RNA sequence: AGAACCUUACCUGGUCUUGACAUCCACGGAAGUUUUCAGAGAUGAGAAUGUGCCUUCGGGAACCGUGAGACAGGUGCUGCAUGGCUGUCGUCAGCUCGUGUUGUGAAAUGUUGGGUUAAGUCCCGCAACGAGCGCAACCCUUAUCCUUUGUUGCCAGCGGUCCGGCCGGGAACUCAAAGGAGACUGCCAGUGAUAAACUGGAGGAAGGUGGGGAUGACGUCAAGUCAUCAUGCCCUUACGACCAGGGCUACACACGUGCUACAAUGGCGCAUACAAAGAGAAGCGACCUCGCGAGAGCAAGCGGACCUCAUAAAGUGCGUCGUAGUCCGGAUUGGAGUCUGCAACUCGACUCCAUGAAGUCGGAAUCGCUAGUAAUCGUGGAUCAGAAUGCCACGGUGAAUACGU
């Protein structure tokens, strides 16, 4: 907005890992206010995940989200006639949330049966380095890397 | 509203305070399944030949003031736009403007 | 002995005692696993006790009423804090620190004549 | 026992009768119960303010009907008959009821 | 006695149908009553009596907290079975000699 | 539409209602009817007579109403002989006994409705609107008014296209509740069309 | 449709004309504008024309029409075609 | 804020004409009460009772009847003759005035300028000095505490128990109202022009207008409303009044606002938990019995912190279905019925059994929302015989995002 910045909301970490980030993707995943519902799926989607690759649950997921988090995004300024996009370095707390959000669409496109399983199958992916969020991270980094001429 | 209508509607009014106690036994006859089936049919009969104004379910509430149909209120007896200048007056006792 | 404190969040109004003991919970005559179902009102309900190590110390007798589950969770999370507060009075500032002897003023907006609710305006259109 | 029901739009007002029934029953009988509030009956109306047309302007009305109920434990000759006499302020309506 | 409300009347200096002291008669009478209230400090009584005969003071319709300590103060003599008065007085409380001169304009409740 | 009725707003605070009695939803609606009614009824009465607030109030089956009027001799006439004739027909109009208290308003120029009424009364005997406005203006000022508004509206001097005019004089506070804040209205039925006539009295503020 | 309980409905004034005419054994049409009315087996053979809110439009009642109305076989509303 | 009749203002017929609604006389009859045939009904013709308040008796006030007119009546026209009420820019921070001064004057100044604020908010300057209406405050509500009063509300500690606050009781706690306290940049540090303020922190339930509501300046749009009401030409054996039936529910089509969907963050089945706020006497209607069910019968408790509406639902656990036009979806239609109501054909709602369209996230474009908000889940109320997916209220769960202009 115009006339204020304003001081982030608390947000209160999962019960099961003590985890904030969790939380975060939890409440992201999550839809019509049913919470309970997602962050049950989103633990489901950890444990099979967790068996998956071993390691344990929530380090796992760090590492998957490791790989689809974008160094930079573009924005469209316009200045001129035509449009340009231009690069901007994308900060901590935004892109952390921008990865996850990315995960969570890939996981609801997914084919597979169960949203929960989607979601493990999504993160498998994104670990391996293949999949649907690291294909888009890619593209909003390949964007960039055209657009560098601007800064 | 017009004054022909307030007419009418004091007319069925009074017609009501009129038959109702008939009316009502005749209801109770109709309703009553321990009762002869050509009796049930009499009273049917005899329901149809009392007059229709006679019903309560004939007649509106209307606007004690303006005899208004519309955005009628039963605390009151007014229509709305009658109710809001007596509160606005002073002259609903209690009633004032309401937020919470 | 026993000591007191009030819990109030949304529609909720717990009543937390806190007495010495080995740490069992009863809400409404029930364990703290029966009458919350949810392990984040559960987890909601032991922060206090988790943040100032007193878990095992002390028994704690409630009675909720009103609200839904979070907000019944949050009211008893935050008479327990009052609870503490009454009892020890050096722990406060943990408590301040936490977040947890602020009341959550957060009541549900009303709903405004025009609008659908609280602040969703109906479906505008020019034509 | 006798229990009385204060009801009435001014609250003021209430409060006023309340006393003046305590103090009537103090003085002639003994231990009168107590004037505990009951709860206060908010009826709300909504109204369309214009004539013809214009429904979100509204004006929301209400009548606070307030509740106080006193009881008299013990109804003695002198007490219950006291009343009679002793009408209480307009705007109030009262509701005795002994047993 | 403060002031006194009599049915059907124009001034102090006229006459009733149907009593015998005449109204200043009756205005002394009741500038002679004695009452005891206990609560309020302001309390309106009625008298209302109709038949043959005298109207004491223990005719006023009490009500419960004031107390009319003299029950053979009288105050009219009915004569006329026809006849009905029906006064109401209004008991003030304060102390010393306050008159009606004074109090004529001092009064500020309209 | 723009404006809150002033009177309405500070019912709760510092205006006080009309009507004060209670009754439940039964008997509610009869007894609005009911003071309607006689209200109307001692319009039409004492329209002659300055009157400016008829507070009706019902305990135990026994209808009390207090006349406010400028001058009570014209109300009451002969000592007891025209009010005792107004009592029964409020009686008849209600159905219950009657009792009828005549409170006399000091300072008749101060009351707002009474100069509403005045106002529309000298618009009915056709005089310059502007110069009765300015009258009730100066007058209400000269009495102790912290303040007075007056408003009259349409086909003044019988000009074709209706118009507002308006005159204040001191301070009238509208947003702010606790001031008392005497408001009424009046309309002048012309041979040109009505002139309705809005007066706004600001005594002063309360404070509690 | 109406309760069992409560039996079918005809106009009785409409009935009373139709026991005439069965009475008589004539068969010229008897004009009404009950089409409330439902028709009975002693109805069968006659002519009826039933009101359509303009005009009174004959109905030959036949064995297939006793359980239905009067009204159902004299349409009011007269569409023929938007070109 | 509720068209089957009524409502109703419209159409078709059938009828009335000082009239459905008032006042006035004249004079016939007490009003009214009961019942009969014809008629779609409006209406047009019959049989029974009564004579009350008062009379130098030419009779009266309530309430029917008839004729004369004076009049009634009109939801008929003009919102571009009006009042009142309403929308709107906009809860935008503005709009003015008096006196002074400047200018021949229209006008200007104040009200601009330096800062600052949500704010013509506040300070400082300055041919301005002051004032008013508005930007704020006073009001309701919500967030913490205290005092008072404890039933129909409550159960911490006591005894008893049918393990139900139910009964002795207790007045603690919740809660209920009534009255007080509390938040003011008041306290601390820095920045700032020796300022108004701003940035942070301390305490505190709450922090910088704490959250929400009410509150709408001068005015604008010959904005809306003569069909709420009132009010300054036209109809008056009809543009008035009564009636029955029909219509306002029509249907090649176009648009607006909603609901339900297209599914697995789901559907179905069984178990099971946690609300708030309301309504109720021509009313809400437990329990019990019957009905697959809508409901029916019987029938307490209750003008209600007591009784009833009244089981909250989403949720949670266990099972099942396994990506299908499906155990998704419910339109549509057939049958049979329940309730309301003189009356459910046109045209009510709800139930049961069957039937099982389109629809697999929607083109151009386009709307809402910054927090207990959106999203989603149920609950209640008004109007109301019956008839809501609408409107107005209530709580449940409960996000994302704000770099910046």
């Amino acid at each position: 907005p115009r006339r204020r910045v304003i001081g982030q909301r608390k947000i209160l970490p999962d019960p099961k890992f003590g985890s904030e980030l969790l939380a975060k993707f939890v409440n992201i995943l999550m839809v019509d206010g049913k919470k309970s519902t997602a962050e049950s799926i989103v633990y489901s989607a950890l444990e099979t995940l967790a068996q998956r690759s071993g390691k344990s649950e929530l380090e796992a997921f760090e590492v998957a989200l490791e790989n689809v988090r974008p160094t930079v995004e573009v924005k469209s300024r316009r200045v001129g006639g035509s449009t340009y996009q231009v690069p901007v370095e994308v900060r901590p707390v935004r892109r952390n949330a921008l990865a996850m959000r990315w995960i969570v669409e890939a996981a609801r496109k997914r084919g597979d049966k169960s949203m929960a399983l989607r979601l493990a199958n999504e993160l498998s992916d994104a670990a391996e380095n293949k999949g649907t969020a690291v294909k888009k991270r890619e593209d909003v980094h390949r964007m960039a890397e055209a657009n560098k001429a601007f800064a | 509203a017009k004054q022909s209508m307030k007419a009418r509607e004091v007319k069925r009014v009074a017609l009501a305070d009129k038959y109702f106690a008939k009316r009502a036994e005749l209801k109770a006859i109709i309703s009553d399944v321990n009762a002869s089936d050509e009796d049930r049919w009499n009273a049917v009969l005899k329901l149809q030949t009392l007059p229709r104004d006679s019903s309560p379910s004939r007649q509106r509430n209307r606007c004690r003031q303006t005899g208004r149909p519309h955005g009628f209120l039963r605390k009151f007896g007014l229509s709305r736009i009658k109710v809001r200048e007596a509160a606005m007056r002073g002259e609903i006792p209690g009633l004032k403007k309401a937020s919470w | 002995n026993q000591y007191y404190g009030t819990g109030r969040r949304k529609s909720s109004a717990a009543r937390v005692f806190i007495k010495p003991g080995n740490g069992k919970i009863v809400i409404n005559q029930r364990s703290l696993e029966q009458y919350f179902g949810r392990e984040t009102a559960r987890m909601v309900v032991r922060q206090p006790l988790e943040l100032v190590d007193m878990v095992e110390k002390l028994d704690l007798y409630i009675t909720v009423k009103g609200g839904g589950i979070s907000g019944q969770a949050g009211a008893i999370r935050h008479g327990i804090t009052r609870a503490l507060m009454e009892y020890d009075e050096s722990l406060r500032s943990e408590l301040r620190k936490a977040g947890f002897v602020t009341r959550d003023a957060r009541q549900v907006e009303r709903k405004k004549v025009g609008l659908r609710k609280a602040r969703r305006r109906p479906q505008f259109s020019k034509r | 026992r006798i229990r009385i029901r204060l009801k009435a739009f001014d609250h003021r007002l209430i409060d006023q009768a309340t006393a003046e029934i305590v103090e009537t029953a103090k003085r002639t009988g003994a231990q009168v119960r107590g004037p505990i509030p009951l709860p206060t009956r908010k009826e709300r109306f909504t109204v369309l303010i214009s004539p013809h047309v214009n429904k979100d302007a509204r004006d929301q009305y209400e009548i606070r009907t307030h509740l106080r109920l006193v009881d008299i434990v013990e109804p003695t000759e002198k007490t219950v008959d006291a009343l009679m006499r002793l009408d209480l302020a307009a705007g109030v309506d009262v509701q005795i009821s002994l047993g | 006695v403060t002031e006194v409300e009599i049915d059907g009347v124009l001034h102090e200096y006229s006459t009733k149908e149907g009593v015998q002291e005449d109204i200043l008669e009756i205005l002394l009478n009741l500038k002679g009553l004695a009452v005891r209230v206990q609560g309020k400090d302001e309390v309106i009584l009625t008298l209302n009596k109709s038949g043959i005969g005298p109207v004491t003071a223990a005719d006023i319709t009490h009500d419960g907290d004031v107390e009319i300590v003299k029950p053979q103060h009288v105050i009219c003599h009915l004569t006329d079975e026809n006849a009905s008065i029906s006064m109401r007085i209004k008991v003030q409380r304060g102390r010393g000699y306050v008159p009606a001169s004074t109090r004529i304009h001092s009064e500020e409740d309209e | 539409g723009q404006k809150v009725h002033p009177n309405g707003i500070r019912l709760g605070i510092v205006k006080p209602w009309n009507s004060t009695w209670f009754a439940n939803t039964k008997e509610f609606a009869d007894n609005l009817d009911s003071d309607f009614k006689v209200r109307q009824y001692l319009t039409k009465e004492l329209a002659k007579a300055s009157v400016s607030r008829i507070v009706i109030e019902r305990p135990a089956k026994s209808i009390r109403v207090t006349i406010h009027t400028a001058r009570p001799g014209i109300v009451i006439g002969k000592k007891g002989e025209d009010v005792e004739k107004l009592r029964k027909v409020v009686a008849d109009i209600a159905g219950v006994p009657a009792q009828i208290n005549i409170a006399e308003v000091r300072k008749p120029e101060l009351d707002a409705k009474l100069v509403a009424d005045s106002i529309t009364s000298q618009l009915e005997r056709r005089v310059m609107f502007r110069r009765a406005m300015k009258r009730a203006v100066q007058n209400a000022m000269r009495l102790g008014a912290k303040g007075i508004k007056v408003e009259v509206s349409g086909r003044l001097g019988g000009a074709e296209i209706a118009r507002t005019e308006w005159y204040r004089e001191g301070r009238v506070p509208l947003h702010t509740l606790r001031a008392d804040i005497d408001y009424n209205t009046s309309e002048a039925h012309t041979t040109y069309g009505v002139i309705g006539v809005k007066v706004w009295i600001f005594k002063g503020e309360i404070l509690g | 449709p109406r309760s069992l309980k409560k039996g079918p409905f005809i106009d009785l004034h409409l009935l009373k004309k139709v026991e005439k005419a069965v009475e008589s054994g004539d068969k010229k049409p008897l004009r009404t504008w009950s089409r409330r009315s439902t028709i009975f087996p002693n109805m069968i053979g006659l002519t009826i024309a039933v009101h359509n809110g303009r005009q009174h439009v004959p109905v030959f009642v036949t064995d297939e029409m006793v359980g239905h109305k009067l009204g159902e076989f004299a349409p009011t509303r007269t569409y023929r075609g938007h070109a």
